[PDB]
């Protein structure tokens, strides 16, 4: 059974009905044993299958690493996660649906965090919106996978805000500051929504970075953000001659 | 009746008596007035239209039929005006026709209609469909026409365009642009044309470009022009950047001696629509390699953390043909400058020799050779002037220009309809990301919604930028399915799930 | 002979920040600066202290000092520089 499921992993398509029936026999034969009815299944097959799939996906991830960049490695790992999700449904018991895939995760993504966390910089800070989504849905499964991607995104948002709200023209600084922070907020809220599923972790990173960049103190000076944002309202609610119809100001 | 209720009653009954007098002559016979409102509107009778507005304003359901009739009249008038346009001057004539219709109808509303919010909103709703004339099985030509209008008037021309005339034309142009309802397409097209105007020096005055970007910012906000202003700033700064580079090379330990000249136009990457996608692994000539190295050193020392992607298809140098009894100096792109410097080696040259020297792609090399032979600067030994495996190109010494400085390059125009397709594709891509953001935000905030409300709120939210399509929303839903960010409810397929 | 007279050129600049690197000299943070690549073993090889700004950007002390000798803004965000670590 393990050899033929491995053959199914290698590309060939074996008899799904026969393999599923033989695997289902190990749990159907214990139906009258109400005390631990799946113990025989989890002893004869599921534990050897878990060991085999761990020792197979370890070699598979090591083989993917030697001939693929981290941009291709994560899409390949997602492909094999989806393939294992499908093939563990047509072969195994439902109770083993999650145990197998957790072995597929913590052999390709959790064993190589040091490979996938060293690329959170060149992926987030280059707005690689496909690789970013792949790595997000890859590191979300792992427990300690995100709090580095979150920090890298927070650094990126902090630096983007700092670049945006700097060297502004003094003639229209109150409006330029607010509109620059607003465009950074909009860009990095739509990136977080489309790419990173709009998690409250990533949006909390955005809020922390924007709070750090709005409240940036100049050397030996005071925070000019409250004064600028008061001047914005003052210049916007005054009876200016540049149009400013009421439903636009609202 | 107002007079004789003023003189024969109490002030409390002034409004009830006129209300009864109205809803006996102008609310009971509502059909008699609604059957002639169409005539007096589609024929534009001034006194009758004013009187009917005065009559039907007081009644509850008096105006909406008249509002709809005026909207239909404006719709038909605009469609008739922007119907048979000469393609020679279509971008100007379309905008001027919409301006004439808008001005005539706003004057009609503001003079004999006691200009109302409802009627002027009807004019806006009619002109929105007038400008956005989606021809059957065709895309909306309005944003392209508007972008071409701005490009045509903002470019240097010998037609004669005073600065004040351009300023007032662009001030009035926004009353057409605000109706366009395809602002992604117009933004991409205006960025594509503004890139050429800024780089190739076609702009009449950068004050005009700053004014137009300010007008679009006022019309839409500092996210429509968030990248157009960066495009303008990166060209207003490049003079100071080149001054800094000249100071850098004149403040070195030795004599730098670039040799020729240098007018670098370093641009942002995310702001400008330009890209290195049509790369050809171009080999920079020896006479430019030293200057490229020196500017790379300067920019790595004076602007740290930035890498340059040298765009060669936009580089436009000047070469002196002193070898062929110099008649002029050619303003030539560096693609053709490389093959001309290969011609400098020997009178004859082969296609394989050019591929070995300039290392360009076959298509770019073919295009450069075609552009050179079209000017007849060089000649082909083979009878078939097209390229071949060998296709030995020679040097045409007989050709001499009639000018002392003739430009052989033409990249400021021809608009490259393939680039139009790419622009529309990028518009669709950005639309897809916007729809994905809206869908993810809604399905995370609510976690339970059906198709109808989701589609309605998507259309309501995204209408400020473009007009969304159901197929595009379904494509975004499928993309989120592929990215496991969305599912559908097991109880009902109408509802949707979330991860 | 074809003497070039002008080379009006266009180049696109993009941010090239790579993890654990000094932006001024394009060298690793822990490694010595490009100014101290010469006389590598002459000094203690510790005076190349990692300077951190209040914007959380890590450069070499020699690199950021040479930058501040002419321009007073941090290279990577064009904001005024303020040492907060060493
Ligand atoms: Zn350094
Ligand atoms: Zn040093
Ligand atoms: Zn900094």
């Amino acid at each position: 059974l393990l050899r033929e499921i491995k053959n199914d992993r290698g590309g060939e398509d074996p008899n799904q009905k026969v393999i599923h029936g033989v695997i289902n026999s190990f749990v159907h034969v214990e139906q009258y044993k109400k005390k631990f009815p799946l113990k025989f299944y989890q002893e004869i097959f599921e534990s050897p299958f878990l060991t085999e799939t761990g020792e197979y996906y370890k070699q598979e991830a090591s083989n993917l690493l030697q001939e693929s960049n981290c941009s291709q490695y994560m899409e390949k790992v997602l492909g094999r996660l989806k393939d294992e999700e499908i093939r563990c449904r047509k072969y195994l018991h439902p109770s083993s649906y999650t145990k197998v895939i957790h072995e597929c995760q913590q052999r390709m993504v959790a064993d190589h965090l040091q490979f996938l966390h060293a690329e959170c910089h060149n992926i987030i800070r280059q707005e690689k919106k496909n690789d970013m989504a792949n790595m997000y849905v890859l590191l979300r499964a792992v427990s300690t996978g995100l709090p580095h991607m979150i920090q890298e995104l927070q650094n990126h948002i902090h630096d983007e805000g700092l670049r945006a709200t700097s060297n502004l023209t003094q003639e229209n600084m109150p409006t330029l500051f607010v509109e620059s922070v607003l465009e950074v907020h909009g860009k990095f809220v739509q990136l977080i929504n489309t790419v990173l599923n709009g998690d409250q972790h990533f949006m909390s990173a955005l809020d922390k970075a924007l709070t750090s960049v709005v409240n940036y103190r100049e050397p030996k000076s005071v925070c000019k953000a409250p004064e600028l944002l008061a001047k914005y309202c003052d210049n916007l609610l005054k009876k200016s001659a540049k149009g400013m119809t009421e439903n636009e100001v609202e | 009746e107002e007079i004789r209720c003023r003189k024969y009653l109490h002030p409390s009954s002034y409004t009830k008596v006129i209300h009864e007098c109205q809803q006996r002559m102008v609310a009971d016979h509502l059909q008699f007035l609604h059957a002639e409102c169409h005539n007096i509107i589609r024929q534009e009778k001034k006194n009758d239209m004013a009187n009917m507005y005065v009559l039907l304003r007081a009644v509850s359901t008096g105006l909406p039929h008249m509002i709809q009739e005026l909207q239909n009249h404006i719709h038909d008038e605009g469609l008739r005006a922007t119907s048979n346009l000469t393609q020679e001057n279509m971008p100007t004539l379309f905008v001027e026709s919409v301006l004439e219709v808008h001005g005539k109808f706003v004057q009609l509303i503001n003079t004999v209609l006691n200009g109302d919010q409802h009627f002027m909103s009807a004019l806006d709703k009619a002109l929105t469909s007038v400008v956005n004339y989606r021809e059957p099985k065709s895309v909306c030509k309005a944003p392209e026409l508007l972008a071409k209008y701005c490009d045509n008037l903002l470019k240097k021309s010998a037609k004669g365009m005073t600065e004040n005339e351009v300023e007032d034309r662009l001030t009035s142009f926004i009353t057409v642009f605000k109706y366009i309802d395809d602002k992604d397409v117009f933004q991409k097209f205006y960025a594509r044309m503004l890139a050429k105007r800024l780089i190739h020096g076609l702009s009449m005055s950068m004050d005009s470009e700053e004014a137009m970007i300010n007008k679009l910012k006022q019309a839409c906000g500092y996210e429509f022009t968030s990248k157009l202003h960066r495009m303008y700033t990166d060209m207003s700064v490049s003079a100071d950047l080149n001054n800094k580079f000249n100071n850098f090379i004149k403040n070195q330990d030795t004599v730098i001696d670039l040799g020729i000249s240098f007018q670098i136009y370093v641009l942002q990457a995310g702001a400008w629509p330009l890209t290195q996608a049509p790369s050809s692994t171009f080999a920079i000539p020896q006479e430019l390699e030293k200057s490229v190295q020196m500017f790379e050193l300067f920019y790595s020392q004076h602007f740290s953390g930035r890498k340059l992607t040298w765009l060669h298809y936009l580089c436009t140098g000047e070469v002196k043909m002193n070898y062929l009894g110099k008649p002029y100096v050619a303003m030539v792109t560096t693609y053709q400058m490389a093959v001309l410097l290969a011609f400098n080696n020997s009178e004859t040259v082969s296609y394989k020799e050019l591929q070995d020297s300039t290392q360009m792609n076959e298509k770019e090399l073919t295009k450069t050779i075609k552009s050179l032979l079209d000017v007849k600067m060089i000649n082909h030994d083979s009878e078939k002037e097209d390229i071949d495996a060998e296709s030995s190109f020679s040097l045409n010494m007989n050709f001499s220009s009639k000018r002392t400085k003739f430009k052989i390059t033409t990249s400021m125009q021809k608009d490259t309809p393939q680039e139009m397709e790419q622009t529309r594709s990028a518009v669709d891509e950005d639309r897809k990301m916007y729809l994905q953001a809206a869908i993810v935000r809604i399905m995370k905030a609510r976690k339970v919604l059906r198709h109808n409300a989701l589609i309605q709120e998507v259309i309501s939210q995204s209408r400020a930028r473009f007009n969304p399509s159901i197929s595009m929303i379904k494509k975004c839903i499928e993309v989120l399915i592929d990215k496991q960010y969305i599912e559908r409810s097991q109880a009902s397929a109408d509802e949707y799930s979330y991860v | 002979r074809f003497e070039v007279k002008k080379w009006n050129a266009v180049a696109l600049w993009a941010w090239d920040i790579v993890v654990d690197n000094c932006a001024i000299c394009r060298n690793h943070i822990m490694d010595l600066c490009i100014e101290c690549q010469a006389n590598q073993a002459s000094a203690t090889s510790e005076e190349c202290t990692v300077a951190w700004g209040v914007c959380n950007h890590a450069f070499h002390f020699h690199c950021i000092s040479r930058w501040l000798k002419t321009r007073q803004v941090c290279p990577l965000d064009n904001r005024e520089w303020e040492f907060q670590k060493y």
